RNA sequence: CUUUGUGGGAAAUGCCUUCCCUCAACUCACGGCAUCCAGGAAUGAAGGAGGGUAGUUCGGGGGAGAACGUACUGGUGCGUCAGAGGUGAAAUUCUUAGACCGCACCAAGACGAACUACAGCGAAGGCAUUCUUCAAGGAUACCUUCCUCAAUCAAGAACCAAAGUGUGGGGAUCGAAGAUGAUUAGAGACCAUUGUAGUCCACACUGCAAACGAUGACACCCAUGAAUUGGGGACUCAGCACGUUAUCUGACUUCUUCACGCGAAAGCUUUGAGGUUACAGUCUC
RNA sequence: UGUUGCUGUUAAAGGGUUCGUAGUUGAAUUGAGGGCCUCUAAGGCGCAAUGGUUUAGUCCCAUCCACUUCGGAUUGGUGACCC
């Protein structure tokens, strides 16, 4: 089976992006997968997306503008902290300039940049370039 | 080691059988799997052309009267067997991959 | 232009019900008339078992697994899926 | 591969503890059979009493004769061979003289063209043998 | 994937995309209920109750034309079986294999199958004594 | 003791009313009042698992019982007469006490050719005459059922090619060991004629294979073309069977124009060794 | 020794297969609200008005008739649509 929802979604996006395809299908939907997409659509990396309803589990559909290069998943959801933002941001990303790690917090779902700003660490979620 | 042949010299595909019955040779009595073994179909004459004339003379109810029968057989050979009578020969890379199916 | 979000008609004629966008039902109902009287009785396209009425020993449907084979001489009206 | 689970820890630990026994660079440290085997006890040097001078051959690609010394060890009562590592200083070693003994280079493999010998004689009678070779000191027979 | 042994199949039954009752079904909750319980007294399992209903009466789902499905009906009227459907079936198949094997001890296939069916029944058992639906002293044999 | 299908017809300012006047042996309309008596408020039904039903579905799947086929070997009878076996050439070997050979018949044991395939089924090892019989398995079809029952695995359990071991039955063919003749400088050699164990079956052990796809298991994404194998979709074992066009799900594989990519290369390609230094789906060895 | 950050087709290395406990890992749902005023803040696949002779168009029409691949014609025409 699949033991991470995110992993199932963002291996469709990455593959599709490397083939230059301008839409992708996503088999499941979660409250979580939504939030992840939302982020990247603000910062300009996605055109739009639709959630469709089968009344069992939804099928997300996304429009890629080709502005992504990867969307990963950090699977164990390891604990990152106020000092350790530095660590992750160096090690898994090609840059500090345009690398975006996305984290979970009690507050919501947000970029590392906004995480530091509000001074709360948390468990990591995923990342994109 | 190196995969010289994809099908391994067999008409047996991976992940299906893994066992196909042995079959004797009409040369040396060697056994090999049926798929490996080298099939040919002979259609062997019962008379040479030269002699066919002479016998068809003395015939009235045969030859002219009915076309002569032939001995049919299937011949399953071993690898070594085939090669030595040069009915199968080594081929260059591009040609080895070619097949002619079961047609002659 | 083609879209994943809103698919084309010709494409989704083909697809299996487990491969569909919606994943709806692929079956429908029918009104089979009992020719041994006049008794209108609902019957299901993939009945997958015989169905009888007291107006027919002519039966209605055969049990066969591919879809029902309805008895000859019987009036068929096609109800909608929806 | 490996396990990425949160509570996966103990499987990881026990995996490493198994696979370090396939390393010889783990054994050489932790195991005391290695220590025992080494003729110095794993000490830097040891002293010994010269028994006999033994002429030793050489391997096939380089034909030579090599001058070696059969020495006995005071510490453990083991016998060992060692090489005289200067030109014409076989003289300065004599029988029943105390002598020091060292390793040389790689100490798990024998040195080229002298099989079985990893051991070179640094000092004779606590005098530097190099000092005798390139004259500064003279050997005591005192 | 198939639980034990090889198999991938996609043979399945979907749902309607309309969860409200058809216009050609004018039958009320009560009629549906009555039909279920009536049939049940013959000793029919819920699986065949639903089949009888859908085919004859055109019922879309029991759940669509009543507020509850087939077991909930039965339970409330005290006709429900105390041995779940899936468990019972396996035990029947099991015993029948054991007949065949009693006679034929050279039969390789049905032996291996019985081993499967056994451990499968055990999984069910274990389940239904966590989620109480059998006594907590239940065992296959 | 009509009409009796249902909307239709008439008439109003889609709706009302009148009129036809609501069929499945009880169905429709109205009334008495007599009864019985809490019960319909639940998330959903995962291209996640289990179960049900159906096509007399699908298949060298498995067990049992009964027949069938020639051939090999041997025996018997009817005939012929001198060589026959066998090899590179020979010899061992068999023959007037009639071999070889031909026909007929019988005995005993094994096996099921061709058809038989870049096909099928089984968890793997493996599996091929026909008829009957017993219990299964996979695939498909479904608006049936259950509602998280799952995935993978130290421990533990079951199965497992051939050769081997125990006991009993059988012993045609082939055949390790052995014997004899060649070949050779030397030769149970490789070859030839023989021959024991074994080869077969029943009940026990053994679990040792290149048991290989040298590719662990489950899950997601991933393109080009043409086929094949099953199911589904558009009188007499018979509202049948096959084929063509098109579609779909499930299996095995080919492009000897497989796309991207990967790899040291050979090669691998929805069927991964691809999606991996931009290094993290899950588990285990 | 590769948790961060290893490899196992052929180079050292996937267990002959299956079942299966400890152990490890495990799908989706409950839902994170709104209005009035200012702001040239943007977009508009909404829209009353009224503008535009080809100072910009296409359908219809007019004249030809050209067997068939010419056209122009004005107020054309609440038409279409454009700033």
């Amino acid at each position: 089976t699949m033991m991470s929802v995110l992993a199932n979604a963002l291996r469709c996006i990455a593959s599709a992006e490397r083939r230059g395809k301008r839409q992708v299908l996503i088999r499941p939907s979660s409250k979580v997968v939504v939030k992840f997409l939302q982020v990247m659509q603000k910062h300009g990396y996605i055109g739009e997306f639709e959630i469709i309803d089968d009344h069992r589990a939804g099928k997300i559909v996304v429009n890629l503008n080709g502005r992504l290069n990867k969307c990963g998943a950090i699977c164990p959801r390891f604990d990152c902290t106020t000092p350790d933002f530095e660590k992750w941001v160096k090690n898994i990303l090609p840059s500090r300039q345009f690398g975006f790690v996305v984290l979970t917090t009690s507050l919501g779902i947000m970029d590392h940049e906004e995480a530091r700003a509000r001074n709360t660490g948390g468990k990591v979620l995923g990342f994109f370039y | 080691m190196t995969t010289k042949r994809r099908n391994h010299g067999r008409a047996k595909p991976p992940c299906s059988r893994g066992r196909t019955r042995p079959v004797h040779c009409f040369n040396c009595g060697r056994l090999a799997p049926k798929d490996k073994a080298v099939g040919r179909f002979v259609v062997r004459r019962m008379l040479d052309q030269a002699s066919a004339r002479d016998v068809a003379e003395a015939s009235n109810v045969y030859g002219a009267g009915f076309p002569m029968p032939k001995l049919y057989m299937k011949q399953r050979f071993c690898i070594a067997c085939a090669i030595h009578s040069r009915t199968v020969r080594a081929r260059p890379t591009d040609m080895r991959k070619r097949r002619f199916t079961t047609k002659v | 232009d083609s879209d994943l979000s809103y698919p084309t008609v010709r494409s989704e004629r083909m697809k299996h019900k487990r491969r569909r966008l919606v994943q709806g039902p692929n079956s429908y109902f029918m009104d089979v008339k009992c020719p041994g009287c006049n008794a209108i009785t609902i019957v299901y396209s993939h009945a997958t078992s015989e169905v009888q009425c007291n107006g027919c020993a002519t039966k209605l449907c055969r049990p066969t697994g591919g879809k029902a084979m309805l008895t000859t001489g019987c009036g068929f009206r096609k109800k909608a899926d929806h | 591969t490996k396990a990425n689970g949160q509570h996966a820890a103990r499987k990881l630990v026990r995996l490493r503890r198994k696979n370090r026994w396939a390393d010889k660079g783990w054994k050489k440290s932790h195991t005391f059979v290695a220590q025992k085997a080494n003729p110095f006890g794993g000490s830097s040097h040891a002293k010994g009493i010269v028994l006999e001078k033994i002429g030793v051959g050489a391997k096939q690609p380089n034909s030579a004769i090599r001058k070696c010394v059969r020495v006995q060890l005071i510490k453990n009562d083991k016998k060992i061979i060692a090489f005289v590592p200067n030109d014409g200083c076989l003289h300065f070693i004599e029988e029943n003289d105390e002598v020091l003994v060292s390793g040389f280079g790689r100490s798990g493999h024998a040195v080229g063209d002298i099989p079985g010998v990893r051991f070179k004689i640094v000092k004779v009678s606590n005098v530097g043998l190099y000092a005798l070779y390139r004259q500064k000191k003279e050997k005591p027979r005192n | 994937v198939r639980m034990q042994g090889v198999g991938h199949g996609k043979s399945a039954s979907s749902l309607p995309f309309c969860r409200t009752p058809p216009s050609w079904l004018k039958i009320a909750s009560r009629d549906v209920i009555d039909a279920v319980c009536k049939l049940a007294k013959k000793g029919l399992t819920p699986s065949r109750i639903g089949m009888q209903l859908r085919d004859s009466m055109g019922i879309a789902q029991v759940k669509n034309v009543t507020g509850r499905k087939i077991l909930r009906i039965l339970k409330h009227k005290g006709m429900a079986p105390e041995i779940p459907e899936d468990l019972y079936c396996l035990i029947k198949r099991a015993t029948e294999m054991r007949k065949h094997l009693e006679r034929n001890t050279k039969d390789r296939d049905t032996k291996f199958r019985l081993i499967l069916v056994e451990s499968r029944i055990h999984r069910l058992a274990r389940y239904y004594k966590r989620v109480k639906q059998l006594p907590p002293t239940w065992k296959y044999e």
